[PDB]
């Protein structure tokens, strides 16, 4: 019902998700295990003008 | 004074790999209620259900619904929904109150807590206030 | 009295007042918990005694 | 393991269909994540099931 | 000491005759999200209208029958649970009370 991250690409060291997104793994765990939000998109031009 | 608040915040925002502890610390944010709060929330929820019911009354051609009636009816409905969610969010702690003692046989503990929460939704749905009993006395059965 | 390294560390002990550490100990006793500086005293007199 | 994942999936599905407050649904998605993670490589993150 | 088990299924062993087979039709079913799935049914068999196809969702037959889309009502609403324990007049009372409440609280 809601997508999931294969653990081999998240908990391995180094974490391939961590690299392909360029995130700190201990700040990726808060992202995927529902411990801390993350801004996924933003409307740069609107916030600009 | 606030020096210990540094510890209280840093230790609050720590690793805590245990998902059980995570969910406990999560539910702990919203505080409990008392009788008048529960009564008024039940009234808000009933008002909200009747507002949405009357809206689907007007879903068929019942009126060119004016702007004022639209705005305050939508406010009524959204208030009912917010209060309904507020009530569950208040009593989640009770749900763990018991699930705490059906563990250790068969199932995990988060599973028991979620099943309790679903029953809690049923309980709030079917909860009456006019009988004037405390909420937990009626909710414990369904949980 | 004779305790050379003791007095040395007691000069670099960088923490004064009993309650002062009790909270050190606590805080590190377990991570992630609001201490009750007065109340965690029992935790100590309740691990070893 | 499969029973755990299927149960948590069905429960998430019924919670969403029912309409549930955000806290419970996030808890459920986290349980689903942990369950699939235990399915793939057990006790990699956390305490093994 | 030995301990034997057994899957709950027999093992019939004829020969896999590839030639003499009961002839069979093919019924192409469609799911909802534009998926085409095909099913070899036996010839003499009423090709059922609906089907839980391989895709997992519901699957309809390719033709047009619609004997009954649903023919079934929702289980019970929170509206149901509420209505069966109150009166419409009471609900209207609480509604108009909320109306007066928002009015007096916002616009004086």
């Amino acid at each position: 019902a809601a997508p999931v991250t294969h653990i081999w690409y998240f908990k391995g060291v180094p974490s391939r998700l961590g690299y392909l997104l360029d995130l700190a793994p201990k700040d990726l765990e808060k992202i995927i295990y529902f411990a801390a939000y993350v801004i996924t998109s933003v409307d740069e031009e609107m916030r600009h003008n | 004074s606030e020096a210990l608040r540094q510890a209280r915040k840093d230790a609050e925002l720590t690793a805590s790999a245990d998902s059980v502890r995570a969910y406990l610390k999560q539910i702990g944010k919203v505080a409990l209620l008392n009788a008048e709060e529960e009564v008024e929330l039940a009234k808000r929820i009933e008002a909200g259900l009747y507002a949405t019911q009357l809206m689907t009354e007007l879903s068929e051609r019942g009126e060119k619904l004016p702007a004022a009636q639209r705005r305050d009816m939508m406010w009524i409905c959204r208030d009912g929904d917010r209060a309904k969610n507020h009530l569950l969010e208040a009593n989640l702690r009770l749900v763990v109150s018991l699930a705490k003692r059906y563990t250790g046989r068969g199932m995990a503990f988060l599973d028991l807590i979620q099943e309790g929460n679903l029953g809690l939704i049923r309980a709030v749905e079917k909860f009456d206030y006019t009988k004037g009993y405390k909420f937990s006395t009626y909710a414990t059965w369904w949980i | 009295g004779f305790s050379e390294i003791m007095r040395s560390t007691l000069e670099k002990d960088n923490t004064v007042g009993t309650d002062e550490a009790l909270l050190d100990i606590y805080r590190k006793l377990r991570p992630g918990e609001p201490p009750t500086k007065e109340s965690a005293q029992t935790l100590l007199e309740n691990l070893f005694f | 393991l499969y029973r755990r994942v299927i149960n948590r999936n069905n429960r998430l599905k019924r919670l969403i269909d029912l309409g549930a407050p955000e806290i419970i649904v996030n808890n459920e998605k986290r349980m689903l994540q942990e369950s699939v993670d235990a399915l793939f490589d057990n006790g990699r993150r956390g305490r093994p099931v | 000491r030995v301990l034997r088990g057994s899957r709950l299924g027999a093992v019939s062993y004829e020969t896999d005759r590839n030639h003499d087979l009961a002839p069979r039709q093919i019924a192409r079913y469609r799911t909802d999200n534009g998926e085409e799935f095909e099913v070899p049914f036996a010839d003499d068999a009423e090709i059922p209208g609906t089907w839980l196809c391989r895709n997992g969702m519901e699957g309809t037959l390719i033709e047009g029958d619609l004997p009954e889309p649903k023919k079934v009502k929702p289980p019970r609403t929170h509206w149901d649970m509420l209505l069966e324990r109150r009166s419409i007049e009471e609900l209207e009372e609480l509604l108009k009370e909320r109306l007066e409440l928002i009015r007096s609280r916002r616009r004086g």
